[PDB]
RNA sequence: GAUGAGUAGGAGGGCGCGGCGGUCGCUGCAAAACCUUGGGCGCGAGCCUGGGCGGAGCGGCCGUCGGUGCAGAUCUUGGU
RNA sequence: AAUUGUCGGGAGGGAAGCGGAUGGGGGCCGGCGAUGCGCCCCGGUCGGAUGUGGAACGGUGACGAGCCGGUCCGCCGAUCGACUCGGGGCGUGGACCAGCGUGGAUUGGGGGGGCGGCCAAAGCCCGGGCUUUCGAUACGCCCGUGGAACGCCGUCUCCUUGAUUGUGGUAGGCAGCGCGCGCCUCCGGCGUGCUUCGGCAUCUGCGCGCUCCGGACGCUGGCCUGUGGGCUCCCCAUUCGA
């Protein structure tokens, strides 16, 4: 089993080496002396019988139609490269619009998991979208907190009381989250302010 | 805007179907429809184009002229769509094969008489 | 029933083409009457005039005819008619005629219920 | 007699995409597109290396005595190029052209 | 070997111009045997000859394009219409781009989209043009098949040009859009494709 | 696949009214007609339907027929 | 119907009416907008072979033979199936409206890089000579295969963005490319030919897969009798047209 790709892409769907070079790689020719001069040939893979499915209890008057292949899938979602661990998000939107909370990861589903910290500024273990968020140049160091069995399954509903394994979780993450968050000096203010345009401000010039 | 007469679209009428309302007719022209489309032979798209004229335009043939084209030809199918009318000037009726959409008594009974069929365009 | 028509239906105009000063003259009723005045506006398609109907304005042909619901109206006067849409359910629904009695018309709406058609008026005389 | 049955040719018209924007349509449509892709990218991706490390080599396409041949050429070309008219042939205009 | 000759005709080039400025004298370009015409001007109050001409050029709509090989009778004819167009001497990368983007075939007087090789080869295989390199080298070197080749070609639409016109109804010499640009109506079919 | 201007004028396909030959139906458990900021279909001529009033007939479909479609005519009669 | 009175709603700086777009108010609409489906357990009803007899009958053939076949009824075995039957579990599921993600088509922007042409740029700078000025301390000329940085034009390419939009519904097609079918010391290397010495569609076969590849898919949320949603209906206001 070959360990490293043999043509790496100079760019997307294009190989770095011709048809030429790939065959010398791929040694084709080694195939070719060890079989014999030609080429080992392999049978086609058996399919496998539909299942003995039992007849339909109703009859359709009509043909559904049956929709076309499609045959594009979904990447999964991009995260902007002013978005690193330990980075200051400003949230644009919901009730906690204004608040600068710290990142700590990316969910599977391409949601961001964020920390106030809940001490700080009442913001707890929450999920946020990327495109209602502001990324700053402020960034604070993680390494210390552990979140790895926090995913996005920690979120979902089970359908009013929070549990108290979940304030216990929050406490635990947090406590590192603050103890990294002490070591610069104001810190603890600028994440307990909230973010507010005031006169003569703009966005299009506010660097962040 | 675009230079074109009339948009680019024609203006030549011609005819598509039959404008009788024989439903026999009708099977026939179905029958060559489908003979042209499958078979794309320039006998039956003639025949089916013919099917579609107006009476004016599939004359009647006389027997004597019919005989007289059929000359050194009686082991072919003669084949005309429209009517074939008898002629009391032709004398001697030699075996003929012919397919048409109609027979006058007369002719039909010479034909048959001198040994020739008379058959339609199914048959054909 | 579960209507069978997927498409959107798109209207392109849903106001009515009223015919022209029909506002001005009581006796000029609203029903579309092309102009034929060699001096009309409305014929000569001065803008901010009335607009005249052309087939440029047709429904797409999917969902021409297509009531708000995704069904196509049939007028049944009886319940013998009824039983025409028991094999187009899903594509066709019963409107009943206005002059029905409410007697039939409950025998009507029962022999729906159980051939499981739509009755747009069902709710009519009772 | 009839001619083989046909199935698929109602076949719906296929959108039209610019090869210029997609590469797979681009390749379909000429498949050496791949290769001069392949070869521009790595000539410049040579090109920058080069560049950077500034190890580039002293290359010298023409020889020394033909080099001052084009030289002297270009400059006699030049030297015609920006020549100008002795203004002799306009006699009543001398004084005002100032060619005396 | 189309895109090897295309680069050694470039260099060939200039090496003829730079060897005849070393012998000193002057070497004369050989003279544009392709032209590419867009028509400029609307379809209202037409002169009889100046519409025959330009349905006999297929130019029938405004910012319509064709190529237009280089002979005496096509120059004379497109000289009583130049008020009507403006023409020039196409890029290798104009008229690629064309074919590419906007270049629709002709098979049985319908008008499909070049998206497959077989559609040119349907048409122009017997005169051994079978790809759609094969047209745009038949159509820049103005080959034995061009007419074929060029007649197959339905004519462009182009769109507005997108950063306007100066003046269509000046001469290109004074300013303004109709006439012969030569070298420049490439920036114009960048602008219109 | 291409295409879309239209007075005078020509033609095609359709909508609507009243009879006749057939056919399928509705109606005192309420027909026709009329009324209605009820609802819907059709580009449109028009059509289907809720509700009311009315109190005795009416409609769809296939052919076929005609004293068959109004905004004008200082149009006619009546009414305002 | 014209026309008129009354009540209720509404509007009104020298006409009114009208086309187009929204909005306020009113009016109307529940096929206005779903709650089913699949797999199991329990209980209740109705039927259960290719066996054996009867009743009538059909396809084909030739409204004969032969062959084949379905419906209904009666029995020995078999002990299975169904229910718009009831209860209990697991999974899944609707209309409409929004947000988001990844992409296709079309299109308008932004930021770079490579190559070539020119007086084989011009200029600037470094050295070697010649020249010697009035806007006084200049203009300047060529010699070097001297050195960096540009300019315009042409051309090849990389990245990143906003807007409109998804027409079709039986295809794993076409094109390009990866892994296995050999090995090693695995940012790679090892064979035969042609090369411009960089490289090359020269060997390029099968199986399994991937993609910018024969026209959009996926996730989440709100709401479902509500002060909700929709409206082609009605009265008005406003911008444009008239
Ligand atoms: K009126
Ligand atoms: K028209
Ligand atoms: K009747
Ligand atoms: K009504
Ligand atoms: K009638
Ligand atoms: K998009
Ligand atoms: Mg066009
Ligand atoms: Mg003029
Ligand atoms: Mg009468
Ligand atoms: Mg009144």
């Amino acid at each position: 089993a070959k360990k490293s790709p043999r043509n790496p892409e100079l760019i997307r769907g294009v190989g770095k080496l011709s048809r030429s070079k790939m065959y010398h790689k791929k040694g084709l020719w080694a195939i070719k002396k060890k079989n014999g001069g030609s080429f080992p040939v392999h049978k086609k893979a058996a399919a496998v019988a539909p299942p003995a499915v039992k007849p339909p209890k109703f009859y359709p008057a009509d043909d559904v139609a049956k929709p076309l292949v499609n045959k594009h899938k979904p990447k999964p979602t991009k995260l902007r490269a002013s978005i690193t661990p330990g980075t200051v998000l400003i949230i644009l939107a919901g009730r906690f619009k204004g608040k600068r909370v710290v990142f700590l990861k990316q969910l599977k589903s391409g949601l961001l998991l964020v920390s106030g910290p809940f001490k700080l500024n009442g913001v707890p273990l929450r999920r946020v979208n990327q495109a209602y968020v502001i990324g700053t140049s402020t960034k604070v160091d993680i390494s210390g907190v552990n979140v790895e069995k926090i995913d996005d399954k920690y979120f979902a509903k089970q359908a009013n009381v929070l549990p108290q394994g979940k304030k216990d979780d929050q406490k635990a993450v947090d406590e590192a989250l603050i103890k990294a968050v002490e070591c610069v000096p104001e810190l603890k203010a600028y994440l307990s302010a909230r973010f507010s345009l005031k006169s003569c401000m703009k966005p299009h010039e506010l660097v962040f | 805007g675009i230079d074109l007469k009339a948009g680019g679209k024609s203006k030549k009428t011609k005819r598509t179907a039959p404008k009788s309302d024989d439903v026999y007719l009708k099977l026939l022209v179905k029958l060559y429809r489908f003979l042209v489309r499958r078979t794309g032979s320039k006998f039956n798209a003639v025949i089916l184009k013919r099917l579609f004229m107006s009476k004016i335009n599939k004359p009647p043939l006389s027997l004597s002229r019919l005989i007289s084209y059929a000359k050194g030809k009686e082991d072919k199918v003669v084949v005309i769509v429209g009517t074939i009318t008898d002629d009391v000037r032709a004398y001697e009726v030699p075996a003929l094969k012919v397919c048409a959409l109609r027979f006058t008594k007369t002719a039909r009974a010479r034909i048959e008489k001198a040994g020739g069929e008379c058959l339609t365009f199914d048959q054909l | 029933a579960v209507p069978l028509l997927t498409k959107k239906v798109v209207k392109k105009r849903v106001k009515r083409f009223i015919r022209p000063q029909s506002d001005r003259r009581i006796t000029v009723k609203e029903s579309w009457r092309r102009p034929k005045g060699i001096d009309s506006r409305v014929r000569r398609k001065f803008k901010g005039c009335v607009l005249m109907p052309n087939i440029g304005y047709g429904s797409d042909k999917k969902t021409r005819h297509y009531l708000p619901n995704g069904f196509k109206k049939f007028v049944v006067h009886n319940a013998s008619e009824l039983e025409v849409l028991m094999m187009h359910n899903r594509t066709y629904c019963a409107e009943i005629a206005h002059n029905v009695s409410t007697r039939k018309r409950k025998e009507i709406v029962e022999r729906a219920a159980q051939l499981d058609v739509v009755i747009t008026n069902k709710l009519a005389r009772l | 007699v009839v001619r083989p049955i046909k199935k698929d040719v109602n076949k719906r018209a296929t959108l039209k995409k610019n090869p210029l924007k997609n590469l797979n349509v681009l390749l379909k449509l000429n498949p050496y597109a791949k290769t001069a892709r392949r070869m521009s990218l790595l000539a410049e991706a040579q090109r920058v290396k080069a560049k950077k490390e500034k190890l580039d080599k002293k290359r010298h396409q023409v020889t020394k005595e033909e080099a001052s041949a084009i030289r002297a050429a270009g400059t006699s070309w030049f030297k015609t190029m920006i020549s100008d008219s002795d203004y002799t042939e306009f006699e009543n205009f001398t004084k005002w052209l100032g060619v005396t | 070997q189309y895109a090897k000759e295309y680069e050694a005709q470039e260099r060939e080039l200039i090496q003829l111009k730079r060897e005849a400025r070393l012998k000193g004298g002057f070497y004369v370009d050989p003279e544009a045997k392709l032209l590419f015409i867009i028509r400029i001007r609307g379809i209202n109050a037409m002169a009889p000859q100046t519409k025959k001409i330009l349905q006999l050029l297929r130019l029938r709509q405004i910012f319509n394009g064709v190529f237009l090989k280089v002979n005496k009778a096509t120059v004379n004819m497109l000289h009583r219409v130049e008020p009507y167009v403006t023409y020039g001497y196409p890029n290798l990368k104009s008229i690629r781009e064309l074919i590419y983007k906007r270049g629709y075939g002709k098979v049985e007087k319908q008008r499909i989209a070049l998206t497959d090789n077989s559609v040119i080869e349907q048409v122009l295989g017997k005169h051994g043009i079978i790809c759609i390199e094969d047209l745009v080298h038949e159509i820049i070197t103005v080959g034995p098949h061009f007419k074929e080749a060029n007649n197959f070609l339905w004519p462009f639409q182009l769109k507005a040009p997108l950063g306007g016109l100066k003046k269509k109804r000046n001469h290109y010499v004074e300013g303004g859009d109709a006439g012969n640009r030569e070298n420049y109506i490439n920036e114009l079919i960048r602008r219109m494709n």
